[PDB]
RNA sequence: GAGAGG
DNA sequence: CGATCCTCTCGAT
């Protein structure tokens, strides 16, 4: 029956559900994904505004490389690991140049990306894509 | 340990609003001699107010977290004897999942919420590699617990071997005590989950002098294999 | 095989038992700074050196 | 113990109580301050029998009343008379001490001071409990008999 | 442990391993043995750096 | 990483038996123990050789270079 | 001890003897209020304390899943539905004695065979 | 969220067990001596002894606890209003300084805003209650080894520390550039290298190292076996 | 042996009863403490001896 | 400086 | 002003 109590063997089905969903490093990923998705915007909106330069929405690009005498392109971890590069994404914010009048977009820098997080290429990569990217599934 | 997670952090503000909306006298308006049997309500170490019928409030708070209306990582601890309700939404709290145990048919007489039907759906999804971990969580069959909440609960170690009924033995088998407590709220998914990555490799660590398991844990990291396919 | 030693079979070692590959990567780059001053990857000979 | 005389289980118990530091705090259940204005007429009905006696073989309307533990008094080698005469040989004339018999159901010691009186008594009780040696040697907390 | 009821002074409750390494230990027994085990490694680590200083 | 040729312990040639073993399992739908016995892997040293082998070469061949 | 406050100030009342009539009165030192004492007991210490043994006995007590349940019969109603604990007095020299709360009465009864109790 | 001012309030019970006249004094930030509790309540607007004791003792029949607080009532007797209570702490200008500490420095969680006094006085009283419960041997000393009372900081919180620091430096660098413009040039390298340095080294304190944040946060990642 | 195990099993159950009887006695306020030690210290000392005896 | 070995 | 010995490897300034 579908309403019958579960036995001790049944616990592994649950254990497989967990892990199939979380994997083994969820704490790492969950923390970073929270930092990128929420914390990052919150830091930008704290003391921010000046005397008037305001800071709006923050954007996190997918990881790229600024090539010396070259163009900017997608940086994958295997190329980062081999060429001694930092697997990082660019931080871009909306800056308003509000000028007093009666009283009385912009690149911030590069954020290192955690591998297999939302902003990382590998997060949505299939098994065939991983081998193609010289990354172990 | 294998199944433990860490709280990410949730804004406490909607909980505070809900508490003031679902009872809760504000602290400014508290007069102890005229509210003697009132539960003190704390949200992230801040005492917000008091409540008369914390039993109903606590039932409401748990139902919502089990639906997903309150984030599953939020911990709500009721200390009946101390007249305190403590809620934590903050990051850093190490928690672990547990099966929920509840009364079924007769007020007594607990049963795990997960039934064979749920397991079948779990395994259906396994064979097509639909019903995931989030399904168990959102349907409130399983639930996250941190050490603070662990204090208010009674956990059975096995589903069967901890709650069927009483009315020969294998001499070879190890000695197990009994029910001796039958007021369970939860049950362990599987005791081997108390172990982390390294110790999970040891065969029968329950048959070894403890420091040997600590020693193996160290050496397993010094054993060469195939670290990565690439 | 006393006081924590062990006796291993040579014949099974000949067949590959517990045999392993070992890899070591050595790294280098041409300099750190110098507008005109640059280190060079080459096979060096005399040149006063 | 004495070379004799060291097999004597009784002589050992005696030397134990002779050396183990015993204060008033260690024998007392509670201490109370009542307003018993008539010195020869109690407001406390239990104490009535004590006041009948202690007249043959000025004071304060404030009473300092201590209740002692029958078992603790028996663990130590103490009698009410010993505890009482020890309180008596501290303040001598500046405090008046009366007490219940050793057989008398509840162990009670009644004290009185021989304007601004109320505080002085609460001060005395502190010295009574904390700063009074009933028997024993200072620094010697616990003494155990061993074969 | 949260598998016991409050105020339980019984052997099983306070760390008595009824079983042998042959029979095998229960989770409660397993955890408690690990607790006892740890105290040993902690002082091993201390009764080396401390004795080394004594010896000097 | 590819079937060892020869059992480490006894020397019995095992490197010619892998594909036949996979077929015995898949095509004939036999159990590992009877599959091993049909291959003539009678002793346990020869049995651990095949049953315990992990063919990572398949994983390695997946890398595009 | 049981103390009182100035009906108007809500400040603690300090003792004062009459002397002439030999009576105890409690006076406020924030104003001119004066009431008589209800009992001569002006102070109590208590070194061997019984207070806090049975603490946490709330109507919701039975709903605590961690509290153990005995097979004992309540001396009042004869209910065998109870919850129990040892002295909540977190002191070294405390008794191993059990206190039971009848989950049907609210009645607190003890395992103690020596002492009685008044609660 | 919003800065991280860690002020530790200490509510201390003076006088040993067996010493008559045991007083309760609290510690305030930027305040020389320890303030007797009654004086704190009066500075918060809770004046009558009965109201002050109601904020501490939550049961009228607990004479034991009320007898514990009798010396406090006596210690505070000389102060009978808010103005003088604030005055005691820390001219005129000093009363403001005292009022300021109570809102800004005293119990910064709860709130750092103006009108809340009741919230702070109740909590302060909750702490005295908790202190007396233990002092009266009804409660065990708090277990500073309980995992529930411990938080584990991961990647997110750790980067959030640095990104706050580095972003304030960037904010500061912009203001300076704006100030010079008394008659587009945003130093991106600041964040980029700051984040890189911390993750590159163990040193989690922005090229300073002075703080034990260096401890070994960020390690070169073990790759011996898959398990390691 | 099967028989040795049975005897070991019963050796432990009798130790388990000694601890119960002592517990029941402690909880009845019948257990008197020896001069120099607490009723609870006295109990703990007894329980541990019964339990060590059992292992031995 | 960290990670490790007896 | 003390805080085992010796041994290794690594990365970074
Ligand atoms: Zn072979
Ligand atoms: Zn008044
Ligand atoms: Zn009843």
């Amino acid at each position: 029956d579908e309403s019958a109590p579960i036995t001790a063997e049944d616990s592994w089905a649950v254990i497989s559900a967990f892990f199939r969903e979380k994997g083994l490093v969820s704490q790492q990923l969950d923390s970073f994904n929270q930092f990128v998705d929420y914390t990052l915007q919150d830091i930008i909106c704290e003391d921010s505004t000046l005397i008037e330069i305001s800071f709006g929405k923050i954007y996190v690009t997918k990881p790229m490389v600024n090539e010396s005498d070259g163009v900017t392109h997608a940086l994958y971890p295997q190329e980062a690991r081999l060429r001694n590069l930092t697997y990082s994404s660019g931080l871009f914010v909306d800056v308003k140049k509000r000028t007093y009048e009666a009283i009385d977009k912009v690149f911030i820098g590069r954020l290192p990306i955690m591998l297999r997080s939302k902003n990382c290429y590998l997060s949505e990569a299939t098994e065939s894509d991983l081998y193609k990217l010289k990354e172990c599934p | 340990s294998l199944m433990s997670c860490i709280s990410v952090g949730t804004d406490p503000m909607p909980i505070i609003t809900f508490l003031s909306e679902w009872g809760m006298e504000p602290l400014e308006d508290y007069v102890p001699h005229q509210s003697p049997d009132a539960t003190r309500v704390f949200v992230n170490g801040v005492w917000h107010g008091v409540h008369r019928n914390p039993a109903r409030l606590m039932e409401t708070l748990r139902t919502l977290r089990r639906k997903g209306d309150i984030n599953p990582e939020v911990s709500m601890i009721r200390d009946i004897r101390e007249k305190e309700l403590k809620i934590f939404t903050d990051a850093g709290r190490v928690y672990r999942p547990l099966f929920i145990v509840e009364d079924d048919e007769s007020l007594g007489h607990k049963e795990l919420k997960v039934r064979k039907g749920h397991i079948a759906k779990l395994m259906a999804t396994e064979y097509q590699d639909e019903y995931t971990w989030s399904s168990l969580l959102n349907e409130g069959l399983v639930e996250y617990i941190d050490a603070e909440e662990e204090e208010s609960i009674l956990i059975a170690m096995q589903p069967e071997d901890l709650e069927p009924a009483e009315a020969d033995v294998d001499p070879a088998k190890r000695i197990r005590v009994s029910h001796h407590a039958t007021t369970f709220t939860h049950c362990e998914i599987h005791p081997s989950m108390i172990l982390g990555v390294a110790a999970s490799i040891i065969p029968f660590p329950d048959h070894n002098q403890s420091p040997r398991n600590t020693y193996q844990s160290a050496m397993g990291k010094q054993a060469m294999g195939v670290f990565l396919t690439n | 095989n006393q006081e924590d030693s062990m006796i291993m079979n040579q014949s099974s070692i000949d067949r590959g038992l517990f045999r392993s590959l070992f890899f070591r990567s050595y790294m280098d780059q041409e300099k750190k700074y110098g507008m005109s001053i640059t280190e060079t990857f080459e096979k060096p000979q005399r040149t006063n050196t | 113990l004495e070379p004799g005389h060291a097999a004597d289980q009784e002589q050992a118990k005696l030397i134990r109580s002779a050396i183990e530091h015993t204060t008033l705090k260690s024998v007392t259940i509670a201490s109370e301050i009542y307003y018993d204005p008539d010195p020869r007429s109690t407001v406390i009905p239990e104490d009535e029998e004590i006041i009948q006696l202690h007249f043959s073989l000025q004071q304060s309307p404030w009473l300092l009343r201590l209740e002692l533990d029958r078992a603790a008094m028996n663990d130590k080698d103490l009698t009410m008379g010993q505890v009482g005469e020890r309180i008596k040989q501290t303040f001598k004339n500046d405090l008046f001490v009366i007490w219940s018999e050793d057989n008398d159901e509840k162990l009670i010691i009644r004290c009185r001071v021989v304007a601004e009186e109320d505080h002085m008594l609460k001060k005395i009780e502190n010295t009574m409990l904390e700063n009074i040696t009933l028997r024993g040697v200072e620094n010697i907390e616990r003494v155990v008999m061993m074969k | 442990l949260p598998h016991f009821s409050k105020d339980d002074y019984s052997p099983e409750s306070k760390g008595f391993v009824e079983n042998s390494y042959l029979r095998g230990l229960t989770p409660q027994e397993f955890f408690f043995h690990a607790m006892g085990g740890r105290e040993g490694l902690i002082d091993t680590a201390v009764k080396t750096a401390e004795t080394g200083y004594i010896q000097r | 990483m590819i079937v060892p040729v020869r059992c480490f312990s006894c020397g019995k040639v095992v490197g010619d038996k892998w594909e036949s073993y996979l077929n015995l399992l898949q095509e004939d739908e036999l159990d590992e123990g009877t599959a091993l016995s049909r291959l003539g892997l009678k002793r346990y040293c020869c049995r651990r050789m095949i049953l315990t082998h992990v063919d990572l070469i398949e994983k390695f061949l997946r890398y595009n270079p | 001890t049981t103390f009182r406050f100035c009906r108007d100030c809500n400040n603690m009342l300090y003792p004062r003897e009459d002397k002439e009539n030999n009576r105890l009165l409690f006076e406020c030192r924030t104003c001119s209020y004066v009431e008589e004492a209800g009992s001569p007991l002006v102070y109590r210490h208590e070194l061997i304390t019984n207070i806090g043994e049975t603490a946490g006995v709330v109507q919701d007590i039975g709903s605590d899943p961690t509290l153990p349940r005995s097979d004992r019969e309540c001396p009042k109603c004869h209910s065998r539905e109870n919850v129990f604990f040892q002295s909540q007095q977190r002191r070294k020299d405390t008794s191993m004695v059990l206190f039971f709360v009848c989950l049907s009465c609210s009645h607190i009864f003890t395992s103690d065979q020596k002492n009685k109790r008044t609660q | 969220k919003g800065s991280r001012f860690i002020s530790t309030l200490q509510v201390k019970l003076y006088g040993r067990e067996g010493s008559s006249a045991r007083t309760i004094k609290a510690t305030l930030p930027y305040i020389k001596q320890d303030i007797p509790i009654v004086i704190i309540f009066r500075a918060l607007g809770i004046i009558p002894d009965g109201e002050i004791l109601e904020h501490i003792c939550y049961d009228v029949n607990d004479w034991q606890m009320l007898e514990m607080l009798k010396p406090c009532v006596e210690d505070g007797f000389v102060i009978q209003d808010r103005e003088t209570a604030l005055d005691f702490i820390g001219k005129e200008k000093r009363i403001q300084y005292a009022k300021d500490i109570l809102q800004k420095e005293f119990l910064p969680h709860i709130t750092q805003l103006e009108g809340f006094e009741s919230r702070k006085a109740f909590f302060l009283g909750y702490m005295i209650n908790r202190l007396l419960l233990c002092a009266l041997d009804r409660k065990d000393q708090d277990d500073r080894d309980h995992f529930g009372k411990k938080r584990l900081d991961l990647a997110g919180p750790l980067l959030a520390q640095l990104f706050k620091t580095l972003f304030k430096k960037l904010t500061k660098d912009i203001f300076r550039y704006m100030q010079r413009t008394v008659e587009l040039a945003i130093n991106a390298k600041t964040i980029t290298s700051g984040l890189k340095y911390a993750l590159a080294t163990g040193n989690w304190g922005e090229q300073k190292k002075a703080m034990s944040s260096r401890a070994g946060v960020s390690q070169v990642l073990n790759r011996y076996t898959y398990s390691s | 042996d099967g028989p040795t195990m049975r005897e070991i099993t019963e050796t432990i159950a009798e130790a388990k009863k000694k601890v119960l009887d002592v517990t029941k006695e402690a909880q009845a306020n019948l257990l008197t403490a020896k001069h120099g030690m607490t009723l609870r210290e006295s109990f703990e000392d007894n329980v541990v001896r019964f339990l060590n005896e059992a292992r031995d």
